[PDB]
Formats: structure tokens, C-alpha cells, sequence
């Protein structure tokens, strides 16, 4: 099937930046939601930061891939 | 490098790019149906 017509917007978004760029506005994306979303649960945090990390395999970023992983906030 | 090469300035890419927040969104939903 398609994607989710949400993940292709996503991935619109994320074509407007440079590869080298993605994984750490991935990052800040990932806290903002987090902290204005008040997500708390240690599943639900990490399932946060994990999806953010995954973003550039499917939006086409192949010189990317997968950012790494680093330690949650808080 | 050098004073004309492309320098990416990612701070403003992501305003730029709205914040990403169709991604905060998508991210957002992936992260509250986790278990
Ligand atoms: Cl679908
Ligand atoms: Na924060
Ligand atoms: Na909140
Ligand atoms: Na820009």
C-alpha cells in the first residue's frame, strides 16, 4: 500500500533538509513532542525517540539510515 | 569547506521546514500505541 498520508507529509518536511541535518532535528523534533506532549511512560518515551530515529530509512535519507541512538532526557 | 560552500544551517532548515511537525505528529501516534 501507500503510506499513511501523515508519513508522507513527514517525509516532505524532512526533504527540506539536508541529510546531515536529519538526525538532529530528529532529536529536537523528538523532545518537543515529548515534553509538550507530557509523555511519560518508559514505553511510549522510548517507542518516541526510537520512531524519530527510523524517519530517514523510509523518507529515502539511504546515506542516513538510521540515527543513532543516544541517551533519552530526563 | 570554505566561505562559499553550501553550509547547511540546521537550525533554520528545521523552521523551515515547519518544525517537522508532520513527523512530530507521526511520531506522537507511534509513540502512544507502544505496548
Ligand atoms: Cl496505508
Ligand atoms: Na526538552
Ligand atoms: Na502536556
Ligand atoms: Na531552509
Amino acid at each position: 500500500q501507500q503510506r499513511p498520508p501523515l508519513l508522507r507529509l513527514c517525509c516532505t518536511q524532512l526533504h527540506l533538509q539536508n541529510p546531515q541535518c536529519t538526525c538532529s532535528t530528529l532529536r529536537r523534533a523528538a523532545m518537543a513532542t515529548r515534553t509538550r506532549q507530557g509523555i511519560q511512560a518508559a514505553s511510549q518515551v522510548q517507542r518516541l525517540f526510537e520512531t524519530a530515529r527510523h524517519l530517514p530509512a523510509t523518507c529515502s535519507f539511504s546515506q542516513v539510515g538510521v540515527c543513532p541512538f543516544v541517551a533519552i532526557p530526563a | 569547506a570554505g566561505p562559499f560552500g553550501p553550509r547547511p544551517s540546521c537550525p533554520s532548515q528545521f523552521v523551515s521546514a515547519h518544525r517537522l511537525s508532520a513527523c512530530q505528529i507521526w511520531i506522537h501516534s507511534e509513540a502512544t500505541s507502544a505496548g
